[PDB]
């Protein structure tokens, strides 16, 4: 079995900048690497095999290289649509003789620094068909932001440790930002047992707090 | 291409055949069929490859207990496993390695993937709510509005809006699982106020479910 140790693990690298991931093969094999693309919710993309031949329509800022045990991956003149994971597969296994597609590499998380733009913020108070199942959902949106955000929520002025629960959806190939959905569940109960609800979302030195007030909703 | 198909929620300790379906190419031309997975939010990991002339394998050694694979058809190769857990609970897929004349490392097709959920729990339908602004608020000229897919099993749920005729603005995003091991997500879309009608459109194929709210501020 050949195992593949992928190097970085995440790398962050602004928009023009050159990537460098690397892979090491447990013993040599030759030009027998493919590189793969994937961004969340696809199937994986093959942008290199045989170590360095572009797979046709791949654009040309993908580079492969390496022969034996070290192998390189180089994405120059990054893109924001670059955002993705990409692994390395040996293709080829000495003992078994065989050139089929065997272990991949842990994977290489990219983001992109695009241009920093600050969130807008959204707070969906719960439908009234809701508090009747017992339990209530209140939505918080942060919108089209870079870099990451943190979102805090407040209950009548306490800050809650829990019921949160936080999606992100994968870097926008177009302008590298990101979209946030927090969610904060209360029991019918302990929703209506309180006021003020507060979403705060802050990125670094700025702050947008979006509140509603139950009985005014 | 390839489709995969056999998986969705299944309870743990059982066993699974996923199908490997071949369209417009069958598996009597040189090939490796292998199987890779991916559990959410992790890497890939290869299982095996069987080539398709003389149906040999050869499997990962960690999977070769648990995993086999073999070719039942002209245009079908079945993945079985065993034993499941939640640690199996994965994106299967199926990809096909072409000859490129010395070696067969060309692995360009690949299926979308068959979802195993391994989990103790029942199939459950999601429940939509609407996203709207608060009654109280002033409203603008441009509003957001949203569903809100709440407590399903298994994965997963696919939502568009004005039965696709709506896409731009749209933002869906990735579920989230509680503890309880249901998922949730919100899909929200930016339109103008006092104009647009909008309607979600979340289905749910595990539960053979599909539900539209017409949803409206205040």
């Amino acid at each position: 079995d050949i195992v593949m140790t992928q190097t970085p693990a995440s790398v962050e690298a602004a928009v023009g900048g050159t990537v460098t991931i690397k892979c090491q093969a447990s013993q040599r094999i030759g030009s027998h690497v493919s590189w793969y693309q994937q961004k969340p919710g696809q199937r994986p993309k093959l942008l290199i095999y045989g170590a360095s031949n572009l797979e046709s329509g791949v654009p040309s800022r993908f580079s492969g290289s390496g022969s034996g045990t070290q192998f390189t991956l180089t994405i120059s003149d990054l893109e924001c649509a670059d955002a993705a994971t990409y692994y390395c597969q040996a293709t080829y296994d000495p003992y078994t003789g065989g050139s089929y597609g065997a272990g991949f590499g842990g994977g290489t998380a990219v983001v992109v620094k695009g241009d920093p733009v600050a969130p807008s913020v959204l707070i969906f108070p719960p439908a009234a068909d809701q508090v009747a199942t017992g339990t209530v959902t209140i939505v918080c949106v942060a919108n089209k932001y870079f870099p990451d955000v943190t979102v805090t929520w407040e209950v009548d002025g306490t800050t809650q440790t829990t019921g949160i629960e936080n999606s992100k959806t994968p870097q926008n190939s177009a302008d590298c930002t990101y979209n946030l959905s927090s969610t904060l569940t209360l029991t019918s109960t302990q929703y209506n047992s309180h006021k003020e609800y507060t979403c705060k979302v802050t990125q670094g030195t700025t702050s947008v707090v979006q509140s509603f007030n139950r009985g005014d909703c | 291409q390839l489709v995969e198909s056999g998986g969705g929620l299944v309870k743990p300790g059982t066993s699974l055949s996923l199908t490997c379906k071949a369209s417009g190419f069958d598996f009597s031309d040189n090939y490796y069929i292998c199987w890779v997975r991916q559990a959410p939010g992790k890497g890939l990991e290869w299982i095996g490859c069987i080539f398709t002339q003389n149906v040999r394998t050869y499997y990962a050694n960690w999977a070769k207990g648990r995993f086999t694979i073999s070719k039942t058809s002209s245009t079908t190769v079945t993945l079985q496993m065993t034993s499941l857990t939640v640690a199996d609970t994965a994106t299967y897929f199926c990809a096909r390695f072409s000859d490129t004349g010395p070696d067969y490392g060309l692995g360009n097709l690949w299926g979308p993937g068959s979802l195993v959920t391994v989990s103790s729990g029942q199939p459950k339908a999601p429940s939509v709510f609407p996203l709207a602004p608060c009654c109280g608020d002033t409203p603008s000229s441009t509003v957001t509005l949203g569903c809100l897919v709440k407590g399903y099993l298994p994965e997963p749920v696919t939502v568009t809006w004005n039965s696709g005729t709506l896409t731009n603005g749209v933002r869906t995003f990735p579920s989230v699982r509680q503890s309880s091991g249901l998922y949730s997500l919100s899909s929200v879309v930016s339109v103008t106020s006092s104009s647009q009608p909008v309607t979600c459109n979340v289905a749910h194929p595990a539960t053979n479910t599909k539900v539209d709210k017409t949803v409206a501020p205040s």
